[PDB]
């Protein structure tokens, strides 16, 4: 897990 | 028999037309790297057939710019309210490496 943002 | 032409690495300008964009970006400037140890904001996701996709934005690519602001060094809040107004279109430059 390592900061992944969804748009 | 030899290796044919092949593009190590580019920078392409990139038109995306959209509810969502279908992006998923990971990294940033003071978080957990993405890869190596490059800081920068990159393409960790590309939701199948969605408008990135047609696009041709491809898993891994490094966002350089969005719609004028430069994401170069930049944190990962910065890239998100870049991409989160997203109106109608974004136009971003981003940095494919093989």
């Amino acid at each position: 897990h390592t900061n992944e943002t969804s748009l | 028999l030899i290796e044919p032409a092949r593009i190590e690495e580019e920078e392409l300008t990139l038109t995306i037309l959209r509810g969502g964009l279908g992006i998923s970006i990971a990294g940033g400037k003071g978080s957990t790297p993405y890869k190596g140890d490059d800081e920068g904001i990159f393409i960790s996701r590309v939701s199948e057939e969605g408008p990135a996709a047609r696009a041709g934005v491809r898993v891994g690519d490094k966002l350089l710019e969005v719609n004028g602001v430069a994401l170069q060094g930049a944190e990962h809040h910065e890239a998100v309210e870049a991409l989160r107004g997203a109106g109608t279109a974004v136009q971003m430059r981003v940095w494919r490496e093989r």
